[PDB]
């Protein structure tokens, strides 16, 4: 619950890190809805009105070695479930478009896992928080009270998920502080739309973490699309043909990318 | 702002012109990307004659762009395409929408 | 807020079996170039846009499974991140289209045939349609995992892979430095297009179940003290190698030490490390390995067709994917060996 000194927080403990029994594989954390961009971009009340500057901080408890934190934001398109799982090991790809010169007009990255390692930035608690802008297109991120050098810049429109990957290293893992800068909105502003103007820090009931479950529970298809296959071009190579069509009813779940 | 991109070349032997009705399987959605309204699921071509106020102007302003036998990724501005004020239920107020256009035939 | 809902077309990504990955020894050309040709395509066969989409794909992270999967379903070849490709008008990467101009400015049409251009070594991958290439192209991507082309139909179209150089021709001439898709054949087995994790496979009796499919990953094509009484042996084993070169004719003391000189390697091998069989068979592994090793040193890089001045070799591949023929061969040398040591007397504890 929201303290008087202290903005409401979502807290992790492991259940039994004394106890041999307990596993410590590797677990990935994600808050349910996610942050959503413009579709087009350019304490004082005015500045905090008009600020598109949204900003959430995680508190790594004492005893937990700020190596194995990893602390970003995640795109909703995310598959990786790597058992041990580093920044490099991330896919990424960068998108180069240029002229019928060769001149580069436009050049942009983009990939499905925006964090930066807590040991890469450094006994007591760091507190690390990510500033995002809405409008500026970028991020910026500020743990500790000290600004970082790395920064990313995302597409117009694109979802966005709060996301700590965490090692458990202590019976007090970590902590979700879900708080406003003096001049930044916070999260739950941006996080619900009725919220938008609302200064104050709030956690509705909606907002969790979801970890990662390696295996789900799926449908096998009635119906599945017949292709023929062969080589039927000595010179004209392998040859595929599908002739009947098939078409299928599916619901979308607006909050996560789904069907 | 009506920045057509050609899906599919046009013939180009002919252009609408007032008084003649056209028609078209006009597939549209949102900025977002979720689809409002796809007349191909209805399967019976939208008939509309162009110079009137029956359609949209961003939609009047891309068929004559567009030419027969065309598809092409229609964008229209909140200004040109309702605004402030839209179908209650359907379109957000001053949203930008994105329509796939193709031109069967113009009579 | 409310759940939308709409009906889409099934989508089914095939690949041929051609496997190409970068690891810091894997005998790879880090170059390929294919085409592929669009015999016809129906625009509209279905409510939604039916979608054709070329590119390539890892090996270890496509997943493209029937159904939903991700954003509005109808998961394509650039639906995830970890695949890459286009349909013809906008770059498709980690579902967003990327509006890349093209001279043509159309979709994939009938008789209309396109062709991709990557470097392995050098993370980019360009294409080229009609003969002309791409605006935009493609940069900065993983290299982890094995690439392959792949296509992902949207539920109707007459298409045919010209990837094979042999198996097709080429409608237009690769670029320099770009080997053809059919040089990077497996040996182990022949080109066929298979659907990529189909869980599922049709059966005469009825349908039949499929497990994971396991396949190999680049770590695959990844390829000390002489005792004097072993001297001796290897003295005896000089002769008996004498003895070998004789019959490979179809004994001088000269050619016996040019023998030893030769089969040094393998003497150097045993001196670091039924069950005879087991230890030649590892011995011939080994020995196949450190020539795998000293032709990457040379530059060698597998290829279906070997050739001198690009220091192509069919046997440019480790010892797990080497042929039966060569592990044949190797087995025939170490089970001489073997008899040589049975005549010397010691043996070695397997």
């Amino acid at each position: 619950d929201g303290t008087v000194d202290t903005p409401p927080c979502l807290r992790l403990a492991h259940r039994t890190w004394g106890s041999q029994n307990s596993l410590v594989e590797m677990l990935f954390l994600r808050l349910s809805l996610p942050v959503q961009f413009h579709q087009h971009f350019r304490d004082d009340p005015e500045i905090i009105l008009n600020t598109t500057t949204y900003y959430y901080s995680v508190r790594v408890f004492a005893g937990q070695e700020p190596s194995c934190v990893w602390v970003g934001w995640v795109t909703p398109d995310y598959h990786q479930h790597d058992m041990n799982f580093d920044l490099s090991k991330v896919r990424a790809v960068t998108v180069t478009m240029g002229d019928e010169q060769g001149n580069v007009h436009s050049s942009l990255k983009c990939s499905n896992c925006y964090m930066v390692w807590g040991g890469d930035f450094v006994h007591t608690d760091l507190v690390i928080g990510c500033l995002v802008d809405l409008a500026t297109g970028l991020m910026t991120f500020t743990a500790n009270g000290k600004e970082s050098n790395t920064f990313f810049q995302v597409e117009p429109n694109t979802k966005l998920f709060p996301a700590v990957f965490v090692l458990p290293t202590h019976q007090n893992v970590i902590q979700f502080e879900l708080g406003k800068q003096k001049n930044i909105m916070p999260l739950s502003a941006a996080m619900f739309l009725s919220e938008r103007k609302n200064p104050a820090p709030q956690c509705p009931p909606r907002l969790e973490v979801q970890m990662l479950m390696p295996v789900s529970w799926s449908r096998m298809p009635n119906h599945f699309l017949q292709v023929e296959t062969r080589r039927a071009g000595e010179r004209l190579g392998w040859a595929v043909q599908c002739q009947d069509p098939l078409t299928m009813m599916a619901l979308h779940i607006p909050e996560e990318n789904r069907c | 702002g009506v920045e057509i991109e050609t899906i599919s070349p046009g013939d180009g032997r002919t252009f609408p012109k007032k008084g003649q009705t056209c028609v078209v399987h006009y597939t549209g959605m949102l900025q977002n990307g979720k689809k409002f309204d796809s007349s191909r699921d209805r399967n019976k071509p939208f008939k509309f004659r162009i110079g009137k106020q029956e359609v949209i102007k961003g939609f009047e302003e891309g068929a004559a762009q567009m030419s027969l036998g065309q598809r092409a990724k229609l964008t229209c501005t909140p200004d040109v395409a309702y605004g402030a004020t839209g179908h209650p239920g359907v379109i957000p107020p001053n949203a930008t929408l994105i329509f796939d256009v193709e031109l069967l035939n113009l009579e | 807020l409310l759940l939308q809902t709409n009906l889409i077309n099934y989508v089914t990504s095939i690949r041929p079996n051609i496997f190409v990955g970068r690891a810091e020894g894997s005998t790879q050309y880090g170059k390929w170039y294919f085409e592929v040709m669009v015999d016809e395509v129906v625009p509209f066969l279905t409510a939604q846009a039916t979608h054709l989409r070329v590119g390539w794909a890892l090996t270890e992270g496509y997943s493209p499974y029937p159904g939903g999967g991700e954003g509005w379903g109808g998961n394509g070849v650039g639906d995830d991140l970890y695949s890459y490709g286009f349909d013809g008008l906008h770059l498709w990467t980690g579902h967003v289209a990327r509006p890349v101009t093209s001279p043509g400015q159309h979709l994939l049409a009938p008789e209309d045939v396109v062709s991709c251009c990557l470097d392995l070594s050098v993370p980019s991958i360009s294409f080229r349609i009609n003969g002309c290439p791409v605006q935009g192209v493609f940069e900065a991507f993983n290299l982890d995992g094995l690439f392959f082309p792949v296509v992902s139909f949207s539920a109707g179209v007459k298409v045919r892979f010209l990837l094979g150089g042999r198996h097709g021709e080429f409608k237009f001439l690769p670029p320099p430095g770009y080997a053809p898709c059919h040089e990077a054949v497996l040996p182990r087995e022949r080109l066929r297009l298979e659907p990529i994790k189909e869980y599922r496979r049709e059966g005469p009796r009825g349908p039949h179940l499929v497990g994971p499919s396991r396949c190999l990953s680049h770590t695959d094509f990844v390829p000390i003290v002489l005792p004097p009484h072993l001297e001796r042996i290897r003295e005896k084993l000089a002769e008996n190698i004498h003895e070998l070169w004789a019959l490979t004719r179809i004994l001088p003391e000269p050619e016996r030490n040019y023998n030893l000189q030769m089969s040094g390697e393998t003497l150097k091998t045993l001196l670091a490390l039924p069950a005879q069989t087991t230890l030649v068979d590892r011995l011939a592994e080994n020995g196949h390995n450190v020539w795998a090793r000293d032709r990457v040193a040379q530059g060698w890089s597998y290829s279906a067709v070997q050739d001198i001045p690009a220091r192509r070799n069919p046997r440019l591949v480790p010892y797990r994917l080497l042929d039966e023929a060569t592990k044949r061969s190797n087995r025939d040398s170490l089970c001489q060996a073997v008899r040589t040591l049975l005549g010397y007397g010691y043996n070695i504890e397997p």
